[PDB]
């Protein structure tokens, strides 16, 4: 297993999944086609401002 | 595969690709009933000649 952590700008964490583009899809982290293994997203409007 | 989600189009050509190979299926079945009356009449040549 493996983690991640990110800073995200409000709309585009639904473009985060396998496969659609956008933003931050191209020229920053990109999901495969393949993804086994998911997502565990909250809305952190509490730390990071 | 021009604006569907990838899995999502993997999962659309599932349904025609099956589609397709079921009308190449009923083919190969309609010619075998066909290769079955001609070899009963090949038969019946071979005992006329």
């Amino acid at each position: 297993v493996y983690a991640d952590s990110f800073v995200i700008r409000g709309d585009e964490v639904r473009q985060i999944a396998p496969g659609q583009t956008g933003n931050i899809a191209d020229y920053n982290y990109k999901l495969p086609d393949d993804f086994t293994g998911c997502v565990i997203a909250w809305n952190s409007n509490k730390l990071d401002s | 595969f021009s604006r569907l989600d990838p899995p999502e189009a993997e999962v659309q050509i599932d349904r025609l690709i099956t589609g397709r190979l079921q009308s190449l299926q009923t083919y190969v079945t309609q010619q075998l009933i066909r290769a079955a009356e001609i070899r009963a009449s090949a038969n019946l040549a071979a005992t006329k000649m």
